[PDB]
RNA sequence: GAGUCCCAUAACCUUUGUACCCCAGAGUGAGAAA
């Protein structure tokens, strides 16, 4: 199935987020359970935009979560590691993926 | 471009004008145009030939229209006036017919009009 | 036989979109796509449903090669209510009206004539039916006319030419579909006159084999005609075998 | 309609035996079970055919 | 400011061309009346098109 | 070899890109084509990259046409232009027609054209599949847009024309008989309603239209004044003595007064049997003068309403034409519209109508100088016989 | 009947509004036919007896 | 309790009035006048 294979995709920055100390492993737990149902809607049938606007949404939010608890807990700006750019990639992988699936919706592009 | 189109040549239509004198000695001519109609109408016409000078040409332009929905040869010739003598009338004929006839002494020299006119179509 | 009052008992033919009428006489009908009107002066027949009043037309087996082929009892015929067909060699309005009715206003027509005169009849009869695209176009060169016609499940060919097997085919690439239908009426005398009619009829299913039209069917269309044949074939381009 | 009018009913019984109507005619053979579905039409003459079949 | 200009004339000239078409459908018009009409309105849709770009040049001080 | 594709679709230009290449050795195996078939396996070979509707339906036209010819449209050009990446090595397009490669090749030297039978597959799979491709972007529907286009390219090569139309000529007759029925009948209505008011009044004038004039003055019979007779006898004339005779039955009868809203009624009714007649008088021009534009030969030889009914007995001008001379003569005989020596005039117009009839059908600005001399030639017979 | 009193020709159907006659989604129906429409023109004349 | 749903808002027949007809019909297809 395609979903495992984007899942997977997730998993080495959710080893740094673990090994940075930002996140619990049973908080990074949950964001996985909510990236699951999503990376799982979009590639079943069915799927519409919204989907990717959700998905989207949500993963800003938890780009916000992590680059607050970096000030909080590292005290750093920017930690030199894969969490810091995976995130702001990822989402641009999911508009990629919209607007080859549904070119008419202007309001996406 | 012309309305009467085809029109035979002089050489053609010698040969057009032959085949409808023997035709009517054997009674296998239907002259004029009603008659013509009729007979593409009951489908046993060979093929149709009409005047292009009648005076007007459009009284007879029914009669392709009959001719290509049905699948018939059809030709003009200079002279009413000739056609009307080879059909052993004595008025002038603007057009005539040749009935289908499997059983005619003719059939030959129908034939070998009924190409030539193919051809010029 | 069939006078104007007289009164017939109308039910359906094995065939989905043709009718047959009782009485002392059979006639073969087809349902009025247009009513109060006939395109070439056939006899029409009303019925009162519930009331509305329908409308059917009879179908003149010697003027409409096709209709020869339902008398003499073709097995399959790819024309059926809402399948798209293309007509090639559409004099007039004669048998393409009927066509029209039997695939209904789901369905469509694809009428296509090359010389002026007769399409003009074509032009407006097509008018009253909505269901048909007459195309005043050569059937030599698919190509000029691609814009206006999509994939075609069923190609009906009374194209009177000597190179039949060409146009059938150059169509049949095209346009139809795959397992799509093909009906040929063949003119032993306009391909060939110089050999017999049964040499002309195996010398063109020869040709349909190469085009890689597997055919089903031949039926000679007499008494209705002298020296026709109608084969109904299918477009197999997996294998013929 | 289950009313099947005798009209209608005697009506399907002259097509059923409509070989001994007249003797010259002579139909082929066939059985014509009454059809579940059809209805009963009146022909409509062409206005050209007015003294032909009218 | 010629540049501009010349935009404003081959601009009109193609905005009228189009609006023919449409208003038409696939034919021309055979009426010599309603072709009047036509002409009319191209007209009056090329003025009301014209009149902004007076509103426009309105906008820009330094130009003449 | 093949890395784009160009269709062409009633709506606009279809451009697509060959990701994959099908097997060509084997495009006659079985696999290779039912592949194009299942749109599964097919959406991997081409996806769509640009797609340009026309502006409207003028356009479409105008492309139908190029392509018909193998030219390059304005709206091609662009499409290309715009796709096709500049390139020692050329950049391949697959193309239906081959009549259209040289035009392209012209306009576009750096593009080579392909039109084998690999490119063909390729273009059967796109018009199979057809919306399906467009993953949603909006390609109006393509089944309408080749209706209107289809008519419009036939009409455009066979040259129709307004002039030639005769359905007006049927369907105004189809009115005036109807309106005769009609103004006769609601006439009638008119009668019985002012009846009762006064029943006089409608054998005084038995002239229906002039009885719906003469209601609409003389509402109520009370109101009778030496000014009000002058009024009324400037209505038809005086000569008949109708407008002494009302006042004075006017001023003596048995009709019983109705009331007001009766009285608006039978007004208002029978205005509305004013203008249907007035209508019908305006329609009876109009169709005179169709007749003289449509077929002025026949209109000249026997009228413009018997030629008119001629015409739609046989259903069409056309068809009037097409017939034989002898069933022209049963086309009118339920009518009498052509009509022993009576007998014999009958069939000599019946025929002398068959060939004005030809002559306005066939013709494209017909006139009317061979009917006249047909008409004249029937009056010379006549006095004949 | 009120179609056509307020737009005779299908040319006119552009810029006619419909709104008072039909409902939104059936008026944009007729313009949009009336631009891809199979009939022919008709003269001023043929209209005014229409009208 | 009980067929509106085969138009009693109608069909058919008779009488009267109006306008016509007393030929053949896929009409025939070369005489007519003297």
């Amino acid at each position: 199935s395609k979903t495992r294979y984007y899942l997977e995709q997730c998993i080495p920055e959710m080893d740094d987020l673990v090994e940075k100390g930002l996140f619990t492993k049973n908080e990074v737990s949950l964001i996985m359970k909510k990236r699951t149902d999503f990376e799982h809607r979009l590639n079943s049938r069915g799927s519409s935009i919204n989907d990717y606007i959700k998905y989207i949404n949500y993963e800003s939010n938890v780009n916000k979560l992590r680059a607050k608890r970096c000030k909080r807990i590292l005290q750093v700006k920017k930690t030199n590691s894969l969490s810091d750019w995976s995130i702001q990639q990822r989402i641009g992988f999911i508009y990629q993926r919209g607007t080859n699936k549904f070119p008419q919706d202007l309001k996406f592009w | 471009n012309p309305k009467a189109f085809p029109l035979a040549d002089a050489a053609l239509t010698q040969q057009i004008l032959d085949v409808v004198q023997q035709a009517a000695n054997l009674r296998q001519l239907k002259k004029g145009a009603n008659e013509a109609t009729k007979t593409l109408n009951r489908g046993i016409s060979e093929f149709i030939i009409m005047a292009a000078d009648c005076e007007p040409i459009e009284i007879l332009l029914h009669l392709p229209l009959l001719c290509e929905d049905k699948n018939v040869p059809y030709v003009f010739v200079p002279s009413r006036v000739a056609l009307g003598r080879a059909c052993g009338v004595s008025r002038p004929v603007i057009a005539a017919s040749i009935t289908t006839n499997d059983a005619s002494a003719i059939k030959t020299q129908i034939y070998a009009v009924k190409d030539k006119i193919e051809t010029l179509l | 036989g069939a006078r104007g009052g007289a009164k017939v008992v109308i039910e359906p033919h094995r065939h989905a979109g043709v009718y047959i009428a009782r009485g002392k006489e059979d006639l073969l009908v087809t349902k009025n796509m247009a009513p109060g009107e006939s395109v070439y002066g056939e006899k029409r027949i009303s019925v009162e449903e519930p009331p509305t009043k329908v409308e059917y037309r009879v179908w003149n087996p010697f003027r409409s090669k096709l209709a020869a082929g339902i008398m003499g009892g073709l097995d399959e015929l790819f024309i059926a209510p809402g399948k798209k067909v293309l007509y090639l060699g559409a004099a007039s309005g004669t048998s393409v009206s009927h066509v029209s009715d039997v695939v209904g206003p789901e369905g469509v027509v694809y009428a296509v004539e090359f010389s002026h005169r007769p399409g003009r009849e074509l032009i407006s009869m097509a008018k009253k039916r909505p269901n048909i695209i007459p195309i005043i176009e050569d059937a030599r060169h698919p190509q000029k006319y691609r814009m206006l016609i999509g994939m075609v499940d069923c190609v009906f060919a009374d194209v009177a030419q000597p190179d039949q097997a060409r146009i059938i085919a150059l169509n049949s690439h095209m346009f139809l579909k795959d397992q799509g239908g093909v009906v040929i009426s063949i003119k032993a005398n306009c391909i060939d006159s110089t050999v017999d009619a049964e040499t002309v009829f195996a010398r063109e299913v020869q040709k349909l084999r190469e085009e890689r039209i597997k055919p089903l069917e031949q039926l000679t269309l007499e008494p209705y005609e002298r020296d026709h044949c109608i084969v109904v074939g299918r477009y197999m381009r997996s294998g013929l075998k | 309609d289950d009313n099947m009018r005798r009209e209608v009913q005697r009506d399907l019984l002259l097509i059923k035996h409509r070989a001994a109507l007249d003797p010259k005619r002579h139909y082929k053979k066939q059985r014509w079970e009454v059809p579940e579905r059809f209805a009963i039409g009146t022909i409509i003459e062409d206005k050209s055919e007015f003294y032909s079949s009218r | 400011g010629d540049i501009a200009l010349t935009i404003f004339d081959v601009c009109m000239k193609t905005l009228g061309k189009h609006y023919i078409n449409k208003h038409k459908g696939y034919y021309a018009i055979s009426d010599s009346k309603m072709n009047i009409e036509l002409n009319k309105e191209t007209l009056n849709y090329l003025f009301s098109e014209s009149l902004r770009y007076i509103k426009l040049f309105d906008e820009f001080l330094d130009l003449e | 070899p093949i890395e784009y594709l160009l269709f062409e679709e009633p709506t606009g230009y279809a451009v697509f890109k060959v990701k994959l290449q099908q097997d060509d050795i084997g495009s006659r195996l079985k696999e290779v084509q039912e592949q194009i078939n299942d749109f599964g396996a097919f959406t991997k070979l081409i996806e769509l990259v640009s797609f340009a509707p026309f502006k409207g339906a003028a356009e479409a036209l105008e492309n139908a046409n190029d392509i018909s010819e193998g030219l390059v449209s304005e709206s091609l050009k662009a499409i290309l232009d715009l796709n096709l990446p500049k390139a020692k090595k050329n950049i391949t397009l697959a193309i239906s027609d081959k009549n259209l490669g040289p035009s392209i090749k012209e306009e576009f030297p750096y593009v080579d054209c392909i039109s084998n039978e690999l490119a063909q597959d390729l273009i059967r799979g796109v018009r199979l599949h057809g919306e399906k491709l467009f993953k949603g972007l909006q390609s109006g529907d393509l089944e309408r847009a080749q209706l209107g286009l289809g008519h419009a390219y036939s009409r455009a090569k066979v040259k129709f024309s307004v002039q030639k139309n005769d359905n007006h000529i049927i369907q105004a007759i189809a009115l005036l008989d109807q309106l005769d029925k009609d103004i006769n009948t609601f006439a009638m209505r008119v009668k019985e309603w002012y009846g009762w008011h006064f029943p006089e009044l409608a054998k005084l004038v038995p002239d229906n239209y002039t009885f719906a004039k003469l209601v609409l003055f003389i509402k109520d019979k009370a109101s009778l004044n030496d000014d009000s007779l002058h009024d009324l006898a400037a209505l038809l004339n005086e000569d008949s003595g109708i407008a002494q005779r009302v006042i004075d039955n006017a001023r003596i009868s048995m009709g019983q007064d109705i009331s007001e809203t009766d009285m608006e009624n039978v007004c208002v009714f029978a205005q509305r049997v004013a203008s249907l007649a007035d209508y019908r008088r305006q329609l009876y021009d109009y169709l005179c003068e169709k007749m003289h534009t449509v077929a002025p030969n026949l209109s000249e030889l026997i009228g413009e309403v018997i030629g008119a009914r001629l015409i739609s007995h046989a259903g069409s001008l056309t068809n009037l034409s097409k017939q034989a001379a002898s069933t022209v003569q049963i086309l009118g005989a339920e009518k009498a519209l052509f009509r022993k020596n009576k007998g014999r005039i009958s069939r000599y117009l019946a025929n002398k109508c068959s060939m004005a009839s030809r002559i306005d059908n066939y013709s494209e600005e017909p006139s009317n100088v061979f009917g006249s001399v047909l008409k004249k030639q029937v009056e010379q017979r006549l006095e004949f016989y | 009947a009120r179609i056509i009193l307020t737009m005779g020709i299908r040319s006119k159907a552009s810029e006619t509004d419909l709104s008072e006659i039909l409902p939104e989604e059936i008026e944009e129906r007729v313009k949009t036919a009336a631009e891809v429409s199979m009939g022919t023109e008709i003269t001023q004349t043929d209209l005014d007896n229409i009208n």
